[PDB]
């Protein structure tokens, strides 16, 4: 209890402020970095909930040294598992899904495919909120599909409900490379 | 290597 509990990885929380007068990259803001469980909660418990963000804003949680953008060396050959949520329940459920996603990352829930995880992003959007897990290599089928399945399970989505993975290259130029 | 379950993370 008196000693801090180390995480496997150091993580960085980023915030994207919707400001149309600036370039996309200039609207990114590094909030803080942490590498223990206690320091995660100290950060999480004292920042604004996703459900209280303005539309067009994002939070991103990425491994230290990976910027939360397509162009990063660790993202550019990769892709995302994308979850698009109904608007009605944002007040009720966005925060829960985002926290569950954060806990998957920091707890290293993806087993032997932890190295493939880059981070996660929540987009607060008028057309529907999105949460996604970003991975490093779209060609790594085993890793991508394991991460997908574990993530789907941790969100509680049933067997019927299929989610899709798309490469960042395809998004930035959309079909699913993989589904689980 | 360093893994935590959801319940171990939440009890903090
Ligand atoms: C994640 N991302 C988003 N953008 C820019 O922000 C725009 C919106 O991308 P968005 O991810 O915010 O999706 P949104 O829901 O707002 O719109 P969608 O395209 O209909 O899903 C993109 O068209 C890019 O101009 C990005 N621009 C750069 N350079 N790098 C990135 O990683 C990046």
């Amino acid at each position: 209890h008196y000693i801090k509990h180390p995480l496997q990885n150091r993580w960085a929380l980023w915030f994207f402020k919707n400001d149309k007068s600036k370039t996309w990259q200039a609207n990114l803001r590094l909030i803080s970095k942490f590498d223990t469980v206690e320091d995660f909660w100290a950060l999480y418990n004292h920042i604004q909930l996703s459900s209280n963000l303005m539309p067009g804003c994002d939070y991103s949680l990425f491994k230290d040294g990976i910027e939360p953008m397509w162009e990063d060396e660790k993202n550019k050959r990769g892709g995302r598992w994308l979850i698009t949520l109904n608007k009605q329940q944002r007040r009720s459920d966005l925060d829960r899904f985002w926290l569950e996603t954060l806990l998957c990352l920091i707890g290293e829930s993806f087993d032997d495919y932890s190295d493939d995880v880059c981070g996660a992003v929540v987009n607060v959007r008028a057309k529907g909120d999105k949460i996604a897990i970003w991975t490093t290599e779209c060609e790594n089928r085993e890793a991508v599909t394991h991460i997908g399945r574990v993530y789907k399970e941790r969100l509680g989505l049933p067997p019927k409900i299929v989610i899709g993975y798309q490469s960042h290259a395809d998004t930035a130029t959309t079909k699913n490379r993989f589904v689980v | 290597k360093k893994r935590y379950s959801r319940x171990q993370l939440l009890x903090f």
